[PDB]
Formats: structure tokens, sequence, C-alpha cells
């Protein structure tokens, strides 16, 4: 190394962010290109290590920081996200994706609070009512708008709402029926409230645009542990585990405390199957 | 000695349970208050009593919630008993589906952030959907690796109180302290049991109106107030009463008896039903049989036992799709 | 055999003082209930409770006021004490002149809707601005030509309550069950009195800091609730235990000696002004003068002397404008 | 207002019960002891105690035990409720039966005497044997023309005093308030219900034992005080407690249940037994069935029966012989 | 959980006092009696009321009295209050001189045996000579090496029982709870501070009637029981119910301010008085002065005085005599 050295905690001291061990992406020739191109062709584990790996090189990379974020959204990681994001959002506050993809990660930790600020930023660019006014907006304007009209399903999810963010979601989805991610927001609503097997299909029928994204086979799980078939829940969750993360010799493993999240599962699930 | 936590002491069922709490509460025992909103205006309220030994300590927290907030986190040391009475009302709104939702995603983060640093400290669940929020709360008790079957009880003195109200008026020559109340707390679940009690009983005419009344009793409450509000007043009293007797058992001045929600331990299947037991210094101590049982209270006690089991079967799986 | 009867127990104020009422009255008492809305709801809500003898009856008026409304007519046959807590809460500000023209208007239409039917009743006048709202309660029981000067007591014990707390906690371990306090109930018409209490006072400049506080502790709770709302819970204190004081004088268990709001007939050259008395079977019994005191309160009851001068004065002042 | 009275506190019960009574009699009540000998000490003793509302009045009635003392005539001019204590010790050094012969003519004289003017009054009878002295006292009162079989209680506390601490050694940590006894008050006579109470009772031997155990009571007292007197700090306990309930039914604040040796009125095939009764404002109210009985426990309620018909023959066939 | 133990449990008061304090003592208590006779059948005759939570032990006595009684020894483990209630009739046979030396030779020995196996115990002396058998108990413990100044109390408390009732008896309406006594327990040693009570104080010369009744009080009972006995339910009262306070001040859940026959450290140049004092979990915690005084009881107190410190001189005389 002679100079490449450390670098770790001279990025950690403002940025938290852990990179972790185990990145030999970091040194071939250039990652990028690699890293970009998984995504296409080939799971989206490697892919945020090696968005780390051309992120560490300079805090400046604005593409990095908004790509990383967003990767270590689908391998279930919503902790190693949020700061990500926010100091992405710190080197430019009128981009468009890191306000979008901000929102999406502070509900999952049911954190409410900056969620709608982020919202807030994102458009521009009580306070629930304040922000649900601004929000209505373009209540009509741009209707053919894909982000605008499926922000009013991640508006109502945090406000407990499943009841209408599914209709928009409906027209949502099929005004552009190719990407997972507002497909899998289909998903969630419906299985948050009493409709679960009105969704499993789309389930089944997204994984065909990424067979990967952890999050619909994860609430696949989660859908038929509520849905009797106790079993067949470990029967997902194992594998779960293993695509998830610890395909290139335990990733270099660290922390990961967050993990422990999906770990939790499996418990619940075998205990109630008496084992 | 002794510290009661009462958590969500800022709506109706809060200040009023408070101020039950504060002038029966035993000689050198504090007092912890804590809510998102009204805390500082109820602890500035309950400082003005001229009650000798007392101490009154409390929290207050963002308007717009946080998970683990750290008030809690202080506030919640040294605490002997917390009195779990947040949550939305019972309102009418929808259907049960959504209440019951909404109520988990609170009971799991107010059990969380107290257990965390004070795991020796019985629970009192006062909140709504007490047949699906308990298992809840068991389990997410075990999630952390701490939990103890003999510190975790639900409040259904309620319906105790309500069904020995409604013999003494008709049956009015005589005064009976108490009757038994099998079953959960619900519509169809809860089960009277009229058979063990002195004196002779009317005709079964009346007993079968009786048990009706008791089962479906909220709901002319619901009526009567349109629907502003539902029956706080009531509640607060059963739920002071079950604290004072949590608190004198731990204190070791009396081993009383009472019925309350509690884990079977494999006696009656379906591990969560209401039956007697006898408290004590470290909690629960002896889980008494239900006692002889008449004809036609069987088929109540299997319909009960049957939804009960679908009740916590819904209950211990609450989880969340994530997305 | 006892009917105590409370007018606006539907507020803040009054729907615990209906609470703790109803956990203390003698075996075969009779309680009832009054307000515009939400009286049926308070009703139907407290009947759940199990105590023998206790019976429960209440009426609703109508939206629209009318006054002399004959729903409370109705409820005014046989009643023994009649307690009034009705009132329009605190507002933000908004001038104290609206808010006490308002709760003057209340009181005169209640009072005289309760006078009209039982006279030979008690009257426990509640309402916070005490000072000028008894006189008016007075001048209509003398418009009415039933007037008896032994039968009309302003609850004036939150002073006393206060007071005690702060003598409690600034002379630990030292408890004194209660601490006299005389002139009005307002800012600086209060006199507490310190040298008729058994033990070592303190000092004189903390001495007068407790003073101090206890005059102006009235808006540090206004203070803590940001703007909103009054002291709720302490006010509801301090009202229970004032009527089972009168209820068991009547019935003849008791014969207590406390300080109230009265019609002091001589002695004092106020027409009406705090001093202690003693309740028998009908009412006041005796008088008891003031007593010694030191000159530093010498000042200080004079200035409370002449603020209640003009407090009565502008009261009947104001209420002869009916006329 | 009462004014009980107790008949002979001068003895070992009546210095005790006489204490116990002053302690919780109720604000604005009256006692009236009376004896032979030593009334004027136990007046002078009992008037220096702080307890406010309570008056003392006493009156001695001559040696030679005068028939129809004019002392006692003037100390029954209001008396509500009568204690009939005045007995004699049994000499230990003498045995047998030769107690019923003495204590007989003492019950009839004291008993004529305080009936004489005071018709309205309750009578309860604690000198034994009691089911042999009631009837006679029945008898005493329908010569003179006035009898009233509400009015007419004989004391029989003691054996559930007795059975519920027997019962509560043997189910620690587990307790109950009270245990049904029926039957009488002397040897075998008396039979304990253990099979009506809440909790899995233990085995059939220990039951027996215990059962047995209730029966030979009045024994081992004795042979612990090795043959010097009798058990009295539980009888004036029982007496108290007994008079506490009556007072408390009369003057209208308590309606409760106890077990009293007393006229079945047709009800059971013997004319006395300790049936359950009701008390009220004018005494008995209800009399309730015994209930469901044991097998085994029916040999015990077949015995006792013909043992108290010939006590009761015995009892009443001493009136003819005088009066 | 405490251990009260009454040493000389048999006599006129032993009795009383054993009945009066096994039905206030908190659940969970090891009431303990001992007598050199009638030990047994008074320990078999309270082990009969269910007072569900208490436990009754009791030793055995021995031969005409033997110093150090191997008995009470046994007895004499773990307790943290010690009655000391032992001794002989006073006023029979008259002897004043003569008596002392009968009374004083028993504590001395009941001291040094019951001590030295809990020596961090209570002491609350009940003897009548109360003057000069506290400075008895003080030299006995000095010689052993354990003399907690905080932790030996002699009862005085029946001087006031006797103020207060008289007083109250006056003045009719107006009742005050308790009355200041300060100097000694003799007949010239008791002074009653009537100018430190709130109220219309009556004429002097009645002040002084009232002041002299008390001191001789005493003996109306020997009077009024014509030399047979002595006052035995009244001091009964006085003791059983002091004995409470150091158990509500010992067990952690009270506070209370008591006036005792006490050690004076410091303040007065006498030795020992009778001066309010402040109770603690410790003992004693504060001694407050004894305040204003008029000038007419100036001259009593120092006649009081006098008399006490010649009292106090011949009582550390006989313990420095001892043979």
């Amino acid at each position: 190394y002679a100079e490449a050295q450390e670098q770790l905690q001279r990025v950690q001291n403002e940025t938290n962010y852990p990179f972790e061990p185990n990145n030999p992406y970091m040194y071939h020739d250039k990652p990028m290109e690699e890293g970009i191109a998984m995504l296409q062709l080939a799971n989206m584990a490697e892919a945020a290590l090696a968005f780390e790996a051309v992120c560490q090189k300079e805090p400046e990379n604005v593409e990095a920081w908004r790509r990383l974020g967003t990767t270590q959204a689908e391998n279930e990681k919503d902790c190693l996200a949020i700061i990500a994001l926010n100091h992405a959002r710190m080197l430019d506050p009128k981009d468009i994706a890191v306000h979008a993809a901000l929102a999406v990660s502070h509900t999952n930790e049911h954190n409410v609070g900056a969620a709608l600020q982020s919202l807030r930023s994102w458009l521009l660019s009580s306070e629930y009512r304040d922000c649900c006014t601004l929000l209505y907006a373009a209540v009509e304007m741009n209707p053919n708008d894909p982000q605008l009209h499926a922000s009013l399903g991640v508006l109502h999810n945090l406000s407990h709402r499943f009841d209408e963010a599914a209709k928009n979601f409906r027209r949502a989805v099929e005004l552009r029926p190719d990407d997972a991610h507002m497909w899998n927001k289909l998903g969630a609503t419906l299985a948050n409230g009493n409709r679960p097997q009105e969704a499993l299909e789309a389930y089944n029928r997204a994984l065909d645009i990424n067979p990967g994204y952890v999050r619909v086979m994860y609430n696949m799980a989660v859908s038929y542990s509520n849905m009797a078939q106790y079993p067949l829940a470990a029967k997902h969750i194992t594998r779960a585990i293993a695509l998830q993360a610890g395909g290139t010799n335990p990733q270099g493993e660290g922390s990961r405390i967050a993990t422990r999240g999906l770990w939790d599962l499996l418990r619940m699930t075998l205990n109630l199957m008496d084992r | 000695m002794v510290n009661v936590a009462v958590i969500g002491a800022a709506g109706g069922i809060g200040q009023s349970l408070s101020l039950l709490l504060l002038r029966e509460l035993p000689f050198g025992s504090t007092l912890s208050l804590y809510d998102v909103v009204g805390a500082p205006g109820v602890a500035a309220d309950l400082s003005h009593i001229d009650r000798a030994g007392i101490t009154v300590k409390h929290a207050a927290g963002k308007l717009p919630p946080v998970p683990r907030d750290p008030a809690l986190t202080e506030l919640a040391e040294g605490v002997d008993v917390f009195v779990i009475v947040a949550g939305v009302p019972r309102k009418p709104g929808m259907t049960r589906d959504d209440l019951f939702n909404v109520n988990a995603g609170i009971v799991m983060d107010l059990v969380l952030t107290c257990a965390s640093v004070s795991p020796n400290a019985c629970f009192c669940i006062v909140t709504n959907p007490v047949n699906s929020t308990t298992p809840i709360a068991a389990q997410t008790l075990r999630k952390i690796g701490v939990y103890n079957k003999n510190k975790l009880l639900g409040v259904s003195l309620l319906d105790g109180l309500r069904a020995t109200r409604f013999i003494n008026n008709a049956r009015h020559p005589l005064v009976v302290p108490y009757v038994p109340v099998v079953g959960g707390h619900s519509d169809v679940t809860i089960v009277p049991l009229y058979s063990q009690i002195p004196g002779p009983l009317p005709d079964e005419s009346t007993l079968k109106e009786i048990r009706k009344r008791v089962q479906v009793a909220g709901t002319e409450v619901v009526k009567a107030k349109a629907g502003r509000g539902s029956a706080t007043l009531s509640m607060a009293e059963a739920g002071a009463r079950f604290t004072m007797h949590v608190v004198k058992a731990l204190m070791g001045l009396d081993t009383p008896m009472v019925y309350a929600y509690v884990d079977t331990d494999g006696e009656h299947e379906c591990p969560f039903l209401a039956m007697p037991v006898v408290l004590g210094k470290n909690g629960i101590e002896r889980r008494l049989p239900i006692g002889p049982i008449t004809t036609v209270e069987k088929e109540m006690l299997e319909e009960a036992v049957g939804v009960v089991k679908k009740n916590i079967a819904k209950g211990e799986t609450f989880a969340r799709s994530k997305l």
C-alpha cells in the first residue's frame, strides 16, 4: 500500500458511515464501471461495495453518495443509509433524487420528523398540516408525473392511510410498469392492511425486473408468516440471510448491528413453530 | 421505596388516574409522569397538594415522536412499577383492524425504551386491544432477552367491577364484594361466573340477561356520549385499584387475590387467559384453577377459548412491511 | 340520607369532583348531575362502579340555554347541598371583564333557579372569582327572600393546601396539618398566618419569599401549561374535602372547624371576609376571633381589607344594574 | 344516636368489651355500664379518654343482689341495644352441669328488669350456654306480653372466628374473610361448612381433623390455663364486633350478613338454629337457606339437630318451674 | 417486618395492652409475650382471632423470680421494640417510699437480661414511677456499654389525654387534637401549656382549676375503686397507642412529633425532662425548643424542674446503691 495506508478514519472524522474491510474492489483500476454495470446484470450487494470504494477516494463525488444510499436500501440495510443521503444533500440541496430517496429511509425507522421536511424540500426543488398543504400543490398539474403521484402514497403511509396510498399507487403502477420500486410500494400498502393475498402475485412478478430485491421477498416472508403456513417463512428467511450479504468472505463484516433486524424475524418465526 | 411511573398521563385516563394514585399511595414513595405534551402542566398542578412524603418527577418530549426518546431513558431509572396507559382513545374511528395496528406501533416503542434501563419492573397494561396488545408486549420483552412471566399482567378488573354491580341491584336484599370473571376482554369473550357466590340466585331467564349486559357494556356508554369520547372515568378507578394492589404486594403488607389477564403457563391451553392468581413479594406466586363450572357455562367458555386463540395468534405476529 | 347535587359536572373541573365524591359518601347517599352537554355521558359512565347504597341521578339542559331550565327544577326537589362549579374556562387572556361578566351571569341564573325550589339548603360556591361571586349569591338570595347568613360558604382551601405544602417542603421533617390563611382569594388579597403554628419558624427573608410564592403561585400553573388551560386537578381536591366536611357536619358525625369565605355579622369591619368558623348541624354555629398577629402581618391585613372593600363594593355595584 | 349499654361490665369480659366498644362507637353516641360491684371504678377508668362525642353513664346496684334492682330500672330509659354479659365464674374447683341452674335465674331476672321498660331494644346474649339461655330469654319475654322474633339475637361469632383462623394456617399464602359455621354453639352441636368457600380444599383426613379441632375448642384454653379461668380475650372481641355490626345496621350505614343463633320461624324442623341472616334497620330482614351440603357433612348436621333439640327442651322446661 | 415484645403481659394492664396491640400492627409481625405466671394461658387465647399475617410467640415462666431468667433470653432474640410494663400496683397499700424499692429492683433485673442480646432496640418504659425509673434504666444501660441517647423513651402521653379531654369538655363545639403538657409525671411535676392551643381560652380561675385537676386526677380512680386497684384501662390505651407511633416511625412510613420523658442532651440544665421531640428511623431526630411561655406558667415550670432535680437525684442513687 505504501501510501494507500489508512484514509478510513480520515474520511470517517466527519462521515461516520463505516467503510468496513475486505473491499479489494477499491484498487483494481477504477471500480465505477463494474459497480454501475453490476446493477443491470447481477445482484445489488457488491454494487454497494464498489460504490463505497469509488466514494472513499474523495467526498466530492456527488454521484457516489447519491447512489450508495440508494444501493444500501435494497439489501435490507436501512441504518447505513440516512447519514449518507444527508451528506449528499449537504453537497447539493437542489438535487431531486437524494430528497426523494431520503423519505423512504425515514419511514422504515418510523422517524417521522425530518421526512416531512425532506418531502417539502423535494417538492420546492401543525407540521403535518403544513406539509400536506404544500404537498397538494400540483394536485393535477403534471398528472402524468410518476414521482409526484407516487409521493402521495408515501405521505399517506406515514399517517396510517393505507386505504388511499394503494389507490394512488394503482394509477402510479400502470403509468411506468418497468421499475420494481413503484411495484414494491404497491405490495406494501396491501400487506399493511388486512389484504395479503392480493399483493403476493406482484411480489413474484416484481422479481422478474431484477431477481434480488431482498425487500420484496422479505415482505413475502412476512405476509406468508401472517398467512398461516408458519414454516416456509423459515425457508425464505434462510435464503434472505444468505443473499443479503456474505458472498465475498462475509464482506469484512465489522459491526453489522443493523443486520440484526433480519435475524430477529427468524426467532419470532421459529418460536411460533415451537422449535 | 417504591417508584410508580404512569406513561401517558396527559389525557382522560391519565391525569385522573394520577390524581387517584396521589392520595392513596403509601408514605415515602415518589411518582413519575411522562407525555409528549402537557406533562409539565400536570407536574405543576400535582405539586400543590398538602400530602406529605410524596415527591413528583416529570419529563416532556418533542411533539414529533422519535424512537427511544432521551427523556424516557433518564426518567425510567430506578422505577419499580410501570403503568402503560398511553395510546389513542377507544374512538369508534374505522374497524378494529387499524386501531390495533396504531396501538401496536406505540406499545412496541414504549416498552422497548422502558425495559432497557430497568429490567426488573412490574408492567401494567391498561391500553386498548388488551387481548391483542399483551402478546405484543411479551414479544417485545422476549426480543431484548429479558422476560419474566410473573411480572406481566393485563388490567381486566373493569369487567369484574361491572359484573359486581348489576347483581347487587336486582338482588338487593344482600351485598357481595366481588364475582368471578373468566375469559378475556372483548364482546363475546367475557364469561361471568355466578355459580360461585353465596346466596340464592334468580331464575335463568334473568341471569342470561345479566350476562349479556355484562358482555355488551361499553357500547351503551359510547352511544350515550354520541361520538365525542368514551368511558374514561370508570376505567381509571380500576387501574388505580390494581396498581395499589400491586404496590401493596410488592412492599409486603398484603398478599391479595386478583384475577387479571396473565399467562396460563401450560395449565389450560390458550396461553393467555383471565384466571384467578395470588400476588406476592415477587409478583405472581400461585395460579389457581377455575373451579367447578355449571354445564351452561362450558359452551361460553369454549367459544371464548376459540376467540382468544384467534386473537392471540393475530397479536403475537404484528410485524411490518418495512418498504 | 343526603342528596348532594353538583351543577356543571362536565367541564375540566367537576368531572374529577364527581368521581372523588362518589367514592367516600356515606352508605345510603344520593348523587346528582346536571350540565348542558355531556351530563348523560358522565352519568352512564359513573354508574358502572360498585358502591352499594350510592345512587346516581342526572338530567340534561337544552343547547339554547334558557333561564330557569325545566330540567333543573326537576332535580332541585329534596336536595340538601348545592355546589356550583359552572364557568367558562380561562381563555388566552382576553381581559378579565368579559369572563367575569359571563361568570357572574351564569352564577346568578343558576343560584336563582336552584334556590327557587328548595330554600333551606346549603350553597358551596366554587367559581374562581370568589370575592365577587359570593356577594352576588348573597344578593340574589336576599332578592328571593330566604337569605340565611349561616348557609353560604365560598370555598377557600387551596391557599391552605399551598401554604402547608410549602411549609412542609421548607421545614423538613416537621409536619403541620393546616395553616391559617385570612383575607380574600386573589393576588395580594391573601394573607397567610405563619405565627400561629407550633415550631421554630426558619427566618424572615425566606418567610417573605414563601409569602410571595404562595401569593403568586396561581400564575405559575398557567405559565407552565404554555398559555392554555388552568389548574384543574389541584382545584378539584379542595372542593371534595370541603363538601365532605359540610356533609359530615350536617349528618351529625362531626363538628369541624374550618376557614371559609363567610358573611361575618359584626366583629370585623369588612362585610365579607374569610375567618375561622365551626360547622354544626345548622351550618356555621360559632365565629372565632382572628387572634393575635404581628405588625408585618398587620400591614398586609390592612391592605387586604382595602382590596376586599373595593371588590365587594364593585360586586354590589354592578349587581344592581339588573334591577 | 345510640345508647348501647353493657350489663355486667365488671368481670373478665365486660372490662375489655367496654374498652373495645368505646374506641369504635360513632360520633354522638352513649355508653351505659352497670354492675352490682365495681361500676364506679370502670366508669372512672373510661372517663379519662380524649374521644370526642362519647358520654359515659353508670350505676351500681347493691350487694345481696336484690330481685329487680331499683338502680337498673333507672339506667333503662332510652337504651337501644342491650348486651347481656353478667354471668359467674365456674369455680374451677367445680365441674359438671351445676352451671345451668345458677345462671338461668340471673338471665331471667336481668332480662325481665331490662325489658319491663324498654321493649324496643335488641337483646344480645353472650353468657354460656347460649343455646340453653336464648329459649329462656324468649320465654321470659313472652311472659310479660311483648315479643319480637326479629329483635332477639344470640351471639355465636366466636366459632366463625375460630374456624376462619384455623383454615388460613393450612392454605398459606391464600386467605379468606370468613368461614360459614352452622348448627349450635356447644361441643358437638357446631358444624363448619368448609365446602362453600373459594379455593382448592385439602384432602379429607386433614379436613376431618380440622373439623374435630373446632369442636373441642372451649377446653384447650382451660387446660392451658391450668384450671384457673376460661378464655376471655376472644369473647370480648366477638361481642364487640357483633355489637358494632348491629349498631351499624340499626343506624342505616350497612346491611351486613351474619350467622346468629335465632328462631327459624317455621323454616326448619328445629325451633332455634344458627341460620345465616341479614340485618337491617329493624333487626333481622331475611333468613337465607343453608344451601348445598356435602354428603359427609350430612351426618354432622343430623346429630347436631338431635342434640340441640334436647338442649332446647331442657332449657325451656326450666321456665315452667319458675315464674 | 417488625418484632414487638411485651414484658409482663399477664397483669391487669398487660392483657388489655396486648389485645389492643394485636389489632393495628402492620401485616407481618412477631408479637411476643412473656410473664412469670399466666404466660401460656394468655398466649393460647389471642391465637384464635384470625388477623391474618400475624404470628404470636411466647415464653414460659419459672419458679419464684430468679435473676437473668433463661426463658427470657430465648425470647430476647432479634426484636426492634421492647415494652416494659411489668410491675406492682401503685396506690393500693400506699407506701410511696417503700413501693419504689419494690419496683426499681424489678427494672434493674429486667433491662439487664433483656439487653445484651438485642442492644439496638427501643425501650418504652410504662411503669408508674416514670420520673425515677428512666434514670435507673439509663444507669443500667451505661454499665453494659450501650446508651444510644435517641433510643430510650419514657411514656407520658397519659397526662395529655387527660388535659385534652378536660378542655374539650368546656369549650364545647371546639375540639383540639392534642394539648402540650411538659414537666414530668408526678403530682406537682406536671404543667400543661394551655397558651399554645388555638381558640378563645377561658378565664384564669377556670384555667387554674383545670391545671389543678390534671395534677390530682390520678387519685380519683383510686378513690372510686375504694383502694382495691388503680387506673388500668385508661393507662392501657396511652401506651398501646404511643408504641404504635414508634413502629410507624421505625418501619419508615411516618415521622410524627411526640412528647416523651427523654434525655435532654443540652437545652435545659436538667438531665431529663418531658419536652417535644421528632421521631425517626434511627430514633430521635430533632428536639424542638419548648417555645413561648406566659408569665404564670414560668413559676410552675421552675417548681417542676426543681422537684424533678431531686427526683432524678434519687433515681441515680438506688442505681449506685445496687445491693
